[PDB]
């Protein structure tokens, strides 16, 4: 058995929610953890020092966009993504086959790999499992993801893509020559089909990879199907390895999925709400473009430690959203990332002090009010692990 | 409200359900399939132009029960709420495509799931929800999980008769439900003795019709249970069946006295990106296949649906590859039109005494 990268430091005595640590090459990461996308932060003017100061010790790189600009060869010459973008902490990259790739740019998947289209009937580009590993090797990220056959879908394609993802996992494992330097994660597929997802869990966990992600659940399905598939996945994934739930990041989703056994999360959308003027708060969000904030001289959240809340009022941000929008979006993006990192930090602290069910009750009461106003799916999911509201 | 048989031929009932009070429903026939109160991917306006649309639509309690509070405030019923105030609605308990988890039935309640959380329904809660929905017909609260052991099967019959008697009592006291029709539910699982008892005892109650529950695949053993059950039911009330929609299975059940079918099969075909092509006067084609990228024929040559008269396979292929909702719109239009045309051909075949020939035409293509 390969050395384990995770240890558990505490488990909720009621629910089993996990507080852990990942020993990665650019530092230890506390779990549960929300992982922002680095380039989404740099697009909004966020420096390494600013993101470090928010407590971030791991962020995502989107392999498709990095592979377009600046491209893998340039990143290789820069001695990896850490060197190129001046980031000293950990990086997680995906396979580059589907995340943030338009379906307009994708031809049909074949056994050889993913096929990209070029404009105006140009020549296509193949991304094989082996080339995906080679690219991520050049990026030098601390966690690299297998190439999987992602589908949006009913019928035989779900089962066919699930089994192809298993075959591609094996090919990525064979291609990845330095597990001492980068950690390859498998990605559980099978859609919303319990039998297919059970099969994928049974087969992929026969491979001794350092971590497992839960794929195919970020959007489209009912909330009932969503949390049942998360719980199915965590019931079968190894306890002694991390569980990374991909594409999930709304606050309530995060809290519930930690309760269900997940360790790592990513999502572009809560932070991207900043682009529309919305600031994340324990009661949900403030829409700072609204006229009621024009003379509101309090910060977004007096108890938020982010630079925006230490420095600026709602009124100032409201004025900037209208008259100097680019500056406003920097401030709101900093704050929204801060909220996500603060939320997960508070979740983790509560597990360590064995008060996680109390934390969940306070989180839900602040966000929604009485239990009859809480989302029914979340009440049911929490009850399934013993947390009553 | 009356079922009048036009002709009975070889165990197959050809007729019409009248005074539904200017509305008619043809038998054998299907009910329009809906999800969360909409025909999937189709608007009121598009549905109007599909040829052969059934005279009654199916609603699913599992997709509507979580909206009870708003419907109760609306007061005027779910048909009006969803913008179809003059349409006829039958409300089933479960959705045949997304039936949710098993094992939650007791002698006191049944649970359903829509988008969000479990809705647990006692008899009084179930009837309160039906008072908000005010459907024209509704399946009675019932235990259909026997085969999901004579002990388990005997309980499904007794639970369902207790539910039936309790719901009939509450309907007597409900002003709004005086114009709604309860559908009795035949249970009993795969135990012949219980099936017959469920059939005979449910027929003793003043229900408007019967739902044959638990036959979803359809084995030859269950087909014999089915004909055994329908022999015990009165001729002058309609027989509905759930979870049976594929054309070959439909024909087998019609031969055994079943009148009304759910139309979720053409929806399933749409959701896998496919188009029904079987002749009723390949069985389906998969429009994601590369052979359709340059195919400028319609889905079905000679089809008069809005998809086939105005669009090509090539365009539908492209819409699927880019995940556009228009692909589901066009495929659903065609698949409903094709499936309803199949049911029209069944009734025409009964009129001409050629159902056996149509049955072989369908089987040939499978
Ligand atoms: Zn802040
Ligand atoms: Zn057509």
């Amino acid at each position: 058995s390969a050395p384990r990268i995770m240890r558990l430091v505490a488990e909720c005595s009621r629910s089993g929610a996990r507080a852990g640590e990942l020993r990665l090459p650019h530092g230890t990461v506390a779990t549960p953890v929300f992982m922002p996308v680095g380039t989404q932060a740099t697009m909004k003017g966020i420096t390494t020092e600013q993101l470090d100061s928010l407590g971030c010790r791991i962020c995502l790189g989107n392999t498709y966009h990095l592979g377009l600009r600046p491209g893998p060869e340039l990143i290789r010459k820069a001695q990896g993504l850490h060197g190129f973008m001046n980031w000293p902490h950990n990086l997680l990259t995906d396979s580059g086959g589907f995340q943030m790739v338009s379906l307009f740019s994708l031809s049909e998947v074949t056994e050889e790999g993913v096929h990209f289209r070029s404009p105006y009937d140009g020549e296509e580009t193949l991304l094989s499992p082996e080339r995906s590993v080679e690219i991520q090797n050049a990026l030098g990220s601390d966690i690299i993801m297998q190439l999987d056959h992602v589908v949006s879908v009913t019928g035989p394609l779900v089962e066919e893509a699930m089994h192809r993802s298993v075959r591609w996992l094996d090919r990525c494992i064979a291609a990845h020559k330095h597990p001492d330097k980068q950690n390859l994660f498998a990605i559980i597929q099978g859609g919303l089909n319990a039998d297919l997802r059970t099969t994928c869990l049974k087969e992929m966990t026969k491979r001794d990879v350092p971590g497992f992600a839960i794929g195919g659940l970020s959007g489209g399905e009912s909330k009932a199907q969503f949390w049942k598939m998360v719980a199915l996945s965590t019931s079968m994934l190894p306890k002694d390895k991390p569980r990374y739930l991909m594409g999930v990041g709304y606050a309530t989703d995060l809290v519930v999925c930690v309760a269900l056994g997940c360790d790592m999360f990513d999502c572009v959308y809560p932070t991207r709400t900043a682009r529309f003027g919305s600031a994340l708060v324990p009661t949900g969000n403030l829409q700072l473009k609204k006229k009621q904030y024009a003379k509101d001289f309090s910060p977004i959240n007096p108890e938020c430690p982010c630079p925006t809340c230490q420095t600026h009022s709602r009124a100032f941000l409201h004025a900037l959203l209208h008259s100097d929008n680019t500056t406003a979006l920097h401030h709101l993006t900093v704050h929204n990332i801060a909220y996500q990192l603060q939320l997960l930090s508070a979740v983790r602290s509560s597990i360590l002090e064995q008060r996680f069910p109390d934390f969940v009750r306070n989180f839900m009461r602040t966000m929604y009010g009485d239990h009859s106003l809480c989302p029914a799916w979340a009440v049911e999911a929490l009850a399934s692990v013993g947390i009553m509201l | 409200p009356k079922l009048s048989l036009i002709k009975v031929v070889n165990g197959c009932r050809l007729g019409k359900i009248q005074n539904l009070g200017d509305c008619t429903v043809d038998i054998p026939g299907c009910l329009l399939y809906t999800r969360t109160g909409s025909a999937p991917h189709l608007t009121h306006q598009t549905l109007r132009n599909i040829h052969g649309v059934p005279g009654i639509a199916q609603l699913t309690l599992s997709s509507l029960a979580e909206h009870h509070e708003v419907l109760a405030e609306y007061k005027k019923g779910v048909g009006s709420f969803i913008g179809m105030p003059e349409s006829l609605f039958y409300c089933s308990l479960h959705d045949p495509v997304t039936p949710g988890p098993a094992g939650y039935v007791t002698s006191k309640s049944v649970s359903v799931w829509g988008f969000g959380g479990r809705v647990e329904m006692t008899v009084s809660k179930f009837m309160a929800i039906q008072e908000a929905l005010q459907p024209d017909w509704f399946q009675c609260l019932s235990d259909g999980e026997a085969s999901c052991s004579i002990k388990r099967a005997r309980k499904s019959v007794d639970r369902s008769l207790l539910f039936l008697d309790s719901c009939l009592r509450l309907q007597e006291e409900s002003e709004v439900l005086q114009k709604s029709v309860i559908i009795g539910v035949i249970e009993g699982g795969d135990v012949m003795e219980e099936r017959l008892r469920s059939a005979r005892e449910t027929a003793k109650r003043p229900v408007g019709g019967f739902l044959l529950d638990g036959f979803q695949g359809v084995t030859e053993t269950r087909l014999h249970l089915l004909s055994s059950v329908t022999a015990e039911l009165p001729e002058d009330k309609p027989r509905l069946i759930c979870g049976v929609s594929r054309p070959d299975e439909v024909l087998e059940c019609i031969e055994r006295g079943v009148d009304l079918f759910e139309s979720f099969f053409p929806y399933q075909v749409t959701e896998r990106g496919c188009a029904l092509t079987f002749t009723f006067d390949s069985f389906e084609i998969n429009l994601k296949e590369k052979k359709y990228q340059e195919d400028f024929d319609p889905l079905v040559r000679g089809c008069s649906c809005y998809c086939c008269k105005n669009h090509t396979r090539a365009y539908i292929h492209h819409l699927l590859m880019t995940n556009e909702l228009l692909a589901g719109v066009l495929l659903m239009m065609h698949n409903f039109e094709h499936y309803f045309g199949f049911f029209c051909s069944i009734r025409e075949a009964l009129k001409n005494d050629t159902l056996a020939q149509l049955k072989e035409l369908i089987c040939r293509q499978m």
